[PDB]
């Protein structure tokens, strides 16, 4: 246990984690404006253009292979990955929209 | 499974030897690391021995 | 005072009649480029012209970038100046077209005036609302919070949104903490615990600030200037807020994209509505592009249609070549590295060189700005080095003669100091003459 | 209104300026001179306004300072709204992430648009009071409010999504809404007494909405889901042609059913001389397609060597391109037309000029070029403005002439000072003696 | 000292080795000879240490075996810590994913750094006992522990995140913590003795030294050094940090550079951030493109422009990108705005002194006659061949099981390892054996 | 059975203790200077002190440069690491050629380590959280760890594990009465199967029944496993893979290999130098052998100039088969061997000698004895004349079809008509050029 703790302890961060939040946090304040109403960002450009999407999307990929979506990520009934990798990944996928 | 033969006899883990420290800025600071690696003792298990 | 090949020029230094002086404002000689450059200065002061492109073509050490700092200093801080190099327009995130037209939106400025409301005071109660009706009711809220801000000269209660209340929960405030709340923006800053609760505990990490003087509600007007490209980035992508939805809106897609024309149409539509209300005032600016010969043919051909566009202001170019091959073309040979269609809509201001006495006044006035004392024999020797090696070698050797004067404890530059600068440091032609004789690639 | 308009070289030209018999006036709508070019451009204008034919290419050639790009600007300005106009550069098709042929196909899909219309219902009226009903533990909100106008006043019960949009977006009794039934979103337009609102008309009205969308947008949208993110970010390219073929049959079926009508747009390519031979043969095939817009080209160079080959082909283009295209040429202008163009640039720039400054500016415009005089008219008002008078004098034009030098004068100065300027072999005399 | 240091050619040179009057000593700090080059390099050293001027380029030229790269190594070693030094190659800027001009701009942003400091609080003290409180169904943990030092012993109540970091990192009563308030992370530094013998196989969180002094809560200042290139790729996009580690960056928009320049100038005006003028060193600058030459000709006149040291190593030849043979291998527009330092050949005694200090660096004991013969074959052939014969001579001596180097080892190492000119004579004598320019080769013996 | 492909007839250089090379020894005939000098290079690698030494082997085809490279690679032995490499292989588009070149210089070196690991095994009895039934306030006692009671044959012990190795225990779908294999230092979990005591519970089961592991619960052993320093550099560079989601997604996120900074190598050889200060490891140099050096670019040559001035660059052997030719990447530079004269100045040239008619006869002879074919003397002299007429590789190429025609003609020895039939069915270079000289429409 002495050699285990002597080998365990020198884990030096190469710079810091305070070097990552030091040079990222801006000294300038929030200063909100009509800025936020001016945006219409891209993921809400998907939402605001629902009529053009609903009217102009017609064509379908008429040829597909089923059970290829499960194999492309490696999560199926048998693979090199473990048992709850597909379960925790399918649950974190199941929550994220 | 043919290459999941016995590797751990002739493999080093290489995560115990503090050599994957490129992942160490995710959950460790600088003064946490210097203050954590200044403090590793021999001479207490030598006392109990 | 840091001096790096500049700060000796305080503008062009022209008269009211227009005639340029010989020695005025860190300039010696060069009457046509300074007076014509002042005509360009008045052309920016017209606030009417657009699409005008004037390139400055000349050799090295002739004063093109110094004339660019002369027009940038002659315009003043109220006129926006955008320094830019043609080598900087290459990007892999977006095309060079978006950076070029985006820079054309970076040159223009637009000053606004607006009033905002300021609220401050000591927090008394944080509690949901109850009260009555025109028709009877008993059970009551959706979770908003009345914040009773106790100021010095007044006590008022205000109802807030759940988002600014969420930032109030973020600031970890309590009963008796001085906060700062902006009405129009919604940002929350805490000043600290009030001075009345300083005697509650003997030691506390929270500093004790006094009560803010004045009323609860305050108003003021700002003459803040903000560029139109800053409004375009404000119209393009979310910047960042204090809530989770705004911060994740930033974190999701922070990579900058190309901007469509209809977005700029709505931006200058509501900007034109602001200038129809009399609030804002549109002022053009300057996009100065360094080393135009390094540009690709695509940026040149988009400069052809871009100079035919409306919002493109007076753009000053600087090219230091002649009949050379254009980048991106194989057999096209054109003057200045510029295609002849872009050169047809360009205006050339020829730069004049300098004599021996004008090199002596460049070294002289640069020595007075550099605060070094030069003797007349070393001044004539630096004049002969100015007429033998280069101008930049004599201006480069102004400082080591003063350094050797400091090591030799002398206050003036002597002959042996500049000859020691000739021995310790070599120019171009001595370096080529030495590198001509090679044993194994010397 | 309120297209962004500062002073451009192409700002004064608004419309082609032709009569009903297509004979051009001398001074009409910013365009003076070039009677045959404006008449033939009017034939192209009624060719686009006819729309019964397609797959035609035209070329506008001529010397510099003739306005072939200004002629195409007059065609695009006289084209009006609701018709797509694509103005691209000849070197714009060269890209690293996108192939030149697929970018040219992308421009050919960008030129033609589709109009699709539908009808929606709208209820606009003043709110009297709002009375929602929910539960402190359960949920299941039950909204009721009253909508009022000049001749109707009724109470509307609300569903779950009406209280979702009614509580997501703050509204009052004094505030007035306008609700679409199909969209489900609320338009809080105005407010009552302290807003704008002061409404008239019936409560529920049905109006038609028309949307214009080009074929390129449908191509990248029907490519994949993230082709919309590639439509905004511009990271598209190299679409499969099954989307183009099935989209062509779907558009033809929409034309046969009468659902979607298309608008034949104009494709304008600037500086088409330095184009690759692969794009030349690709235009030679793509001009014969069914959905092929009218293409206007502006060959700006002279006779030289085409990029991609070794021989000097005439016109800078192969003959396979020029065989299936019509060519309009322009000629030089007279001395009076330069004074007229500088007069209408004085009217566009809002610059008051004198007669002698217009005569000397006309003479130095004949001698040197059109563009140098078209900038000396700009700086002459500012040399005049430094003297604090709006009137432009001849001294300002002479000072602006001696200050701003012509290209040929500094060509003489360069040839006189060749020891100063660096040569082809890099030799330069940076010293004096 | 624990910069990784085996025996290098540039390992013995530690510092420039100059006096206060800038006159160089004959033998000082690993550098022997080149008095004018070391004095002028000391002028460059006090030019960087002054920091009041910028936008200057210098060039160190000379024949081979003179040590211009060793002179720049002496400048970088005498520069000390906290100043950035960028040493790139001339052919390193040529890339397929990155343009040469934007990679040169990336090096020009890599050369200059920024120092930003702030103050944080720290509470370090020995733990007496830990008493947390949670619920079997509800949650909402309520922690209490006691912190003790030599002159203070108090109980600290903990919040939710203190028990989050206190349970996701194993700690005991005997274990001693040091907590930062702003960072919120715990430093389990040392232990007393108490709890080690509970489990045979345990977790991964055990740490013991502690013997603390001082006050409990202390405030100290932390200083971070960050170059402008890092701020450029970080303010480019979010995945520019992943491009900062993986190296998949390139072609940044110049609005980040312009607004970052005005933001850095505003940080200098406000006094918040001080910058350090670093040195940019480019090795083998002769084979550089003319576009990078004109780009240096513009970029030397910028405001944030570091001191550039160049080492032109070739001779007079044809520049890459043009057809004419320009002198020095560089155009005159680059050499006009730059200063040039030249080096000369060495004497016979200085080769023996350099081989003596390489014997001191390599820890090799040499004889007098082996140093004389090694000095003679170092004068005749080259410096590098003798500087490797000193290495192999200790091993031909080591096969005889003595540490002393004899002349027989140097003669054997001379007859075994051949010089370039000797095998040039052997190649010219055996041209039928070696393959010619046209691919003809006599692989047989008889015709 | 035994596959022979232009090699495996050389078992080293075959030198004496005095140094003098024999004429016929170890699959080599002639070539005394390159074999004895090559043995001096072998001892130079056995010195474990030298670095930066570069020795190129220059000669014509069929002279024995790559055979000498397999002679030094076989003379060094399996304990010395050998890195075969071609100069055409250093071109990469993911990273630069500099990173592959210096990376290969880190691939040549080796470093053997010794370490002890703990081995736990046994039948799983209980999987249950801990109580220590006083609540202490801190918990309604647990945060979810699991005591795993491993029942071995000679002992029964209970152990407490991390939640990650318990998560892999949940991954292996083990239950009460399953034999597992758990490593202490690494944390990897392997299941052997259901124990033999529960074989009679069901008549048919997909889970195989393994016996109980003999011995104790805790076991220790020491390994003398060797691992290259570049393998430690890849272990220091990118995450490889684990059994958890965070490790596998750490692999899946950025698996594309990048360039390595110098400070990372400084920390790697810093803790490696700490391991050699403890007396655990031993540093041994190696060999990077580069084939076809004339195919290299000028950038790899100029980085080889500074790379040979570096410290860790070991004895690198080159092989170039050209002369006064133009360097790749240069226009007017003409230099010997395709190598620039600065790199050729720090290079060492070992000249290769050709072979006579009798030496070609011993090459065909000994290659025939290694190939286990019987050749008559008339066909041996005919293959000697073809060795002195067409090439060496054409006679060594035609050793096998004569035995094939001997197998079809049921003969056990190579005859005159078989090698003449090999002359008729197969043609050499000069007959192919002489035939292709006469063309009707580009024959
Ligand atoms: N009026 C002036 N007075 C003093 N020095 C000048 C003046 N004009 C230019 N210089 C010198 O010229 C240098 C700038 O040259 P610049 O004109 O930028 O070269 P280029 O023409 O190649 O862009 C500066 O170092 C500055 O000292
Ligand atoms: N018919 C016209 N009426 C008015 N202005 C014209 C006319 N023709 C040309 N111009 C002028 O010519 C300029 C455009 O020239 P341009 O077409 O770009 O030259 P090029 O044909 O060489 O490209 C504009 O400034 C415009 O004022
Ligand atoms: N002060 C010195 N005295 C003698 N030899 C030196 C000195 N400095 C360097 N050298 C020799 O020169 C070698 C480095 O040469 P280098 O500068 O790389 O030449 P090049 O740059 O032309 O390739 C060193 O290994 C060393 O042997
Ligand atoms: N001295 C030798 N002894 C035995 N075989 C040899 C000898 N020299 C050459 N060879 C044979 O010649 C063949 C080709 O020689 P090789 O080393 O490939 O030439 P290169 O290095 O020029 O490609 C090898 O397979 C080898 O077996
Ligand atoms: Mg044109
Ligand atoms: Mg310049
Ligand atoms: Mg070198």
């Amino acid at each position: 246990v002495n050699k285990l703790r002597c080998d365990r302890r020198p884990i030096f961060g190469k710079n810091l984690i305070d070097l990552l939040t030091k040079d990222r946090r801006v000294k300038y304040d929030k200063s909100s404006i009509i800025d936020n109403e001016l945006i219409k960002p891209l993921q809400t450009r998907v939402l605001d253009n629902r009529k053009i999407i609903d009217t102009f999307a017609v064509l379908t990929p008429s040829a597909v292979s089923l059970d290829m979506r499960k194999l492309a990520l490696g999560l199926n009934d048998d693979s090199s990955v473990g048992e709850n990798t597909r379960l925790k990944v399918m649950q974190n996928c199941f929550e994220v929209s | 499974k043919l290459f999941k033969k016995n590797n751990q006899v002739n493999r080093v883990d290489l995560d115990f030897l503090n050599l994957v420290f490129t992942l160490n800025d995710k959950d460790l600071t600088s003064y946490h690391a210097e203050e954590i690696s200044k403090l590793t003792c021999v001479k207490n298990f030598v006392e109990e021995v | 005072t840091r001096t790096a090949a500049h700060t000796h020029i305080k503008g062009l230094g022209l008269d009211e009649s227009g005639v340029a002086k010989r020695v005025e404002g860190g300039f010696v000689g060069q009457i046509e480029a300074r007076e014509a450059c002042g005509v360009i200065v008045d052309l920016i002061k017209a606030k009417k012209m657009s699409g005008r492109a004037i390139l400055l073509a000349g050799g090295p050490s002739t004063g093109k970038t110094a004339l660019a700092l002369a027009i940038s200093q002659e315009l003043g801080p109220k006129v926006p100046f955008c320094p830019l190099v043609g080598s900087e327009l290459y990007s892999v995130e977006v095309k060079k077209t978006e950076t070029l037209m985006e820079n054309f939106r970076r040159a223009i400025g637009l000053r606004i005036k607006e009033t905002k409301e300021v609220y401050e005071g000591e927090v008394t109660e944080l509690t949901p609302e109850d009260a009555e009706n025109p028709l009877g009711g008993y059970g009551k809220t959706i979770s908003h919070v009345i914040v009773g801000l106790k100021s010095a000269k007044g006590t008022k209660t205000l109802r807030l949104d759940p988002t600014i209340y969420e930032s109030i929960q973020r600031e970890k405030v309590s009963i008796g903490d001085v906060i700062y709340i902006e009405a129009n923006t919604g940002a929350v800053k805490r000043v600290g615990r009030s001075d009345a609760y300083a005697t509650e505990f003997d030691l506390e990490t929270e500093e004790y600030v006094p009560l803010p003087k004045g009323e609860v509600h305050k108003k003021k007007e700002i003459v803040q200037d903000v560029t139109l490209h800053d409004l375009d980035v404000a119209n393009a992508r979310p910047q960042g807020g204090q809530d989770v939805i705004s911060m994740m809106g930033q974190l999701l897609k922070p990579k900058k994209t190309e901007i469509t024309e209809k977005l700029r149409q709505e931006v200058n539509k509501v900007v034109a509505k602001y200038i129809d209300q009399g609030v804002a005032e549109l002022i053009p600016g300057v996009l100065f592009i360094d080393e135009v010969n390094m540009l690709d043919i695509e940026i040149f051909t988009y400069l052809n249609k871009a100079l035919e566009s409306n919002i493109a202001p007076v753009v000053v170019l600087a090219s230091n070549r002649g009949m050379t091959t254009v980048r991106g073309t194989e057999d096209v040979i054109s003057p200045h590295g510029v295609p002849p269609d872009l050169i047809d809509r360009l205006l050339i201001v020829r730069t004049l060189p300098y004599d021996k006495d004008e090199i002596r006044t460049i070294i002289e006035r640069r020595a007075t700005v550099e605060r070094l004392q030069v003797e007349s024999s070393a001044l004539d020797l630096l004049a002969t080095m100015g007429t033998e090696t280069s101008l930049r070698y004599a201006l480069q050797l102004l400082a080591p003669c003063g350094i050797l004067a400091q090591t030799s404890n002398r206050k003036e530059i002597v002959v042996n100091d500049v000859n020691e600068a000739k021995l310790l440091f070599l120019d171009a032609k001595r370096s080529t003459k030495i590198l001509e004789t090679s044993a194994n690639y010397l | 209104l309120k297209s962004l308009s500062l002073i451009a070289a192409h700002s004064h030209i608004t419309g082609l300026g032709l009569d009903e018999n297509l004979q051009p006036r001398p001074t009409s709508e910013g365009m003076v001179g070039q009677l045959q070019a404006r008449r033939a451009a009017g034939v192209i204008l009624k060719m686009v306004q006819n729309g019964t034919i397609a797959g035609r290419a035209v070329l506008v050639a001529g010397p510099p300072s003739t306005g072939k790009t200004a002629l195409a600007m007059g065609v695009s300005q006289s084209l009006g709204k609701d018709v797509p106009f694509t103005a691209i550069a000849g070197s714009e098709i060269f890209s690293l992430e996108l192939s030149k042929t697929e970018a040219l196909t992308q421009a050919f899909r960008k030129s033609i648009g589709i109009k699709i219309k539908e009808e929606t219902e709208l209820i606009e009226g003043e709110v009297v009071e709002i009375q929602i009903d929910r539960s402190i533990t359960g949920g299941h909100k039950q909204g009721k409010l009253t909508i009022k106008t000049t001749d109707m006043e009724t109470i509307y019960e609300l569903g779950n999504k009406m209280i979702d949009g009614l509580t997501k977006e703050k509204v009052l009794a004094g505030d007035v809404i306008s609700i679409d039934k199909a969209s489900g979103k609320i338009t809080k337009l105005g407010r009552s007494f302290a807003f704008v609102q002061c409404p008239e008309g019936e409560l529920q009205k049905r109006k038609t909405v028309v949307h214009t969308v080009s074929l390129h947008e449908i191509d990248v949208i029907n490519s994949r889901t993230q082709g919309f993110l590639a439509l905004f970010t511009g990271d598209t390219g190299e679409i499969r042609s099954e989307v183009r073929d099935q989209i062509n049959t779907k558009v033809a079926e929409w034309k046969e059913e009468g659902k979607a009508e298309i608008v034949p747009g104009v494709l304008f390519i600037d500086e088409v001389h330095m184009l690759d031979i692969e794009c030349f043969s690709f235009i030679n095939r793509a001009l014969e397609d069914e959905f092929a817009p009218i293409v206007m080209m502006a060959t700006n160079r002279g006779v030289s060597k085409t990029r991609g080959t070794n021989y000097k082909s005439p016109h800078g283009l192969p003959l396979d391109l020029l065989d299936r295209s019509i060519i309009i040429t322009t000629k030089s202008y007279n001395e009076q037309e330069i004074k007229t163009i500088l007069s209408i640039r004085a009217q566009e720039e809002e610059v008051e000029l004198s007669s002698d400054a217009l005569d000397l500016l006309t003479k130095t415009g004949v001698e040197t070029s059109l563009r140098y005089s078209s900038n000396l008219i700009s700086v002459a008002q500012q040399i005049a403005m430094k003297r604090k008078n709006n009137t432009v004098e001849v001294e300002d034009v002479k000072r602006a002439y001696l200050l701003f030098l012509d290209s040929a004068r500094s060509v003489k100065y360069v040839q006189e000072n060749e020891s100063q300027y660096i040569d082809d072999q890099g030799n330069v005399q940076i010293s004096i003696a």
